[PDB]
């Protein structure tokens, strides 16, 4: 039994969450912000991660040359990452460097510089990151499949946005960007491994207890996504790999079905021809996918954000002509959600789910994202308890209920990226998402 | 008329069931129009980007 997260409150609205372990020497202290991409308009698409790049170019008082040298004298490192829904910057250190790490990122965070040398400088760097992220395939696949799947709408966008505004972005929108989005009330200070509670909310009222709150304070994690059944095709006969993406519109963090789709997904689960144990998995798919050479490996996901998610599948292949059998044979596995599946799968996948969400909170980094993620959806961290109570509750019947209103017969988005010939057509695959004889 | 009738004493029967076929085939015919249109609809509306490699 885990140590118990302590949260506490400033007068602005900035939380403070924290979860000590006296085993470890290091800390990560960092700032979770419920503010990502999904904030920016089409005009704007692109601001937060830039600014992301520019928080580390010198603020009011250090140069950027000084905040290097800051940041190297302190020992550890600092990090930082954008996504749709969330920022995240943190910084791990030894446990007596936690209040220079705590100063150097409220630094970066509200006194940044954003001078307009470093701007047209950075302007070239995002513009080179647009033909770079072309050689990472999941990640071209999961962007083209947020495109779609939203098509036209804000969760659709990239986070890196488009090459005319990379162009266009100014200090004046980059600084309207974090002066209406990082507010106290949506930001949470979090401290996980060597700190103290207390030490750290008496460092948030040291160094941000001057940040802005907002002027309609709504509970952390509030957000209509319409989600466009369609594909994309990226054909690419020079590679020899294909990367395919299947997804359905999935659950939202506070949905009442949160707990189901994550069963549902561990009952179809993972698949990697590299690892060893991968060919004995009970996993239907798995073994079909292992017997008859279909794939190199598979993933299944069940992504949510405020107001939705994606729940599918990621699949690579090289077996370029029995793509067709692979895609087949994975939705035929989906389809037996609906028609098949009993307490037997349901209690095995409950019980690999009621160990794997505990297994994996594993470092000081880790369990500081996890306090992060909770209080930033859901305003609560989630005790181990409460979670082991939720899984218990799920039913085959909930599990069958949820299948049958969410995939079964339902539209799918779909990306194929490389050498997918035989990938059928957009009828072909969704009618795999019925059964006839059922 | 009576000789036309002992010509083709069917006549009267085969004009009816001609109506409800006419009827059942038109409705199949409309029908199929709307399905054959609703499943290509994907590939009509397919749309390209290409950029030269
Ligand atoms: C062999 C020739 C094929 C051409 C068929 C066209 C019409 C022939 C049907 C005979 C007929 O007069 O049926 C009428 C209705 O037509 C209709 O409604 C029939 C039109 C349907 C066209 C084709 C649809 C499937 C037919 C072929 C499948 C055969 C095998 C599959 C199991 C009225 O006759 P009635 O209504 O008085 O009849 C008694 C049941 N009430």
């Amino acid at each position: 039994v885990s140590p118990k997260t302590r949260t506490s409150n400033l007068k602005n609205g900035l939380t403070i969450a924290s979860e000590s372990n006296p085993l470890v020497q290091t800390a990560t202290v960092g700032v979770w912000i419920d503010a990502g991409s999904r904030n920016e308009n089409a005009y704007n698409n692109g601001t937060a991660h830039f600014f992301e790049h520019l928080a580390f170019k010198g603020t009011d008082k250090r140069s950027q040359h000084q905040l290097e040298l800051d940041i190297e004298n302190m020992g550890g490192h600092l990090n930082a990452y954008t996504s749709r829904e969330s920022t995240v910057y943190y910084a791990k250190s030894f446990k007596d460097d936690v209040p220079k790490s705590v100063e150097i990122l409220a630094d970066i965070l509200q006194h940044s510089k954003l001078a307009e040398s470093a701007i047209d400088r950075e302007r070239e760097v995002i513009t080179r990151e647009l033909e770079e992220v072309n050689k990472q395939y999941e990640e071209v696949v999961f962007d083209h499949l947020h495109a779609t799947a939203f098509m036209n709408q804000p969760l659709g966008r990239t986070i890196l946005g488009p090459r005319e505004n990379i162009q266009t972005i100014t200090n004046t929108e980059l600084r309207k960007f974090i002066t209406e989005n990082y507010t106290a009330d949506r930001m949470v200070l979090v401290g996980a491994g060597a700190v103290d509670h207390d030490a750290l909310v008496e460092l948030a009222e040291k160094y941000f207890s001057h940040l802005p709150s907002s002027q309609s304070p709504v509970p952390l994690g509030t957000p209509i996504p319409n989600f466009v059944g369609s594909e994309v095709r990226l054909r690419d006969d020079t590679m020899p790999v294909a990367h395919i993406a299947i997804a359905v519109e999935g659950v939202s963090w506070t949905s009442e079905d949160y707990y189901t789709a994550l069963v549902a997904q561990a009952i179809i689960g993972n698949y990697d021809r590299a690892v060893g144990t991968s060919r004995h998995q009970g996993s239907r798919l798995s073994n079909i996918v292992s017997e008859n050479n279909l794939a190199n490996s598979f993933q299944s996901f069940s992504t949510s954000y405020s107001d939705t998610g994606l729940w599918g599948i990621y699949l690579t292949s090289e077996n370029t002509t029995q793509i067709d059998d692979l895609v087949h044979f994975t939705l035929k596995e989906w389809n037996r959600l609906s028609t098949s599946v009993s307490n037997l799968q349901v209690e095995r996948a409950k019980s690999q789910l009621k160990a794997g969400l505990l297994l994996s909170l594993d470092g000081t980094t880790y369990v500081a994202e996890d306090i992060g993620r909770q209080l930033t959806t859901l305003g609560r961290r989630v005790t181990p308890a409460e979670v082991e109570a939720k899984l218990e509750a799920v039913t085959e019947h909930d599990v069958r209920a949820w299948a049958q209103k969410t995939l079964y017969d339902k539209d799918i988005a779909l990306v194929g990226l490389g050498p997918i010939e035989g990938l059928y057509d957009y009828n072909r695959i969704r009618n795999d998402m019925s059964m006839m004889r059922w | 008329a009576f000789l036309t009738w002992a010509a083709e004493p069917e006549h009267d029967e085969r004009k009816k069931l001609g109506l409800k076929a006419i009827i059942v085939i038109s409705a199949m015919l409309g029908l199929s129009v709307y399905i054959k249109k609703f499943k290509w609809s994907p590939i009509k509306n397919r749309k390209f980007i290409y950029n030269p490699p």
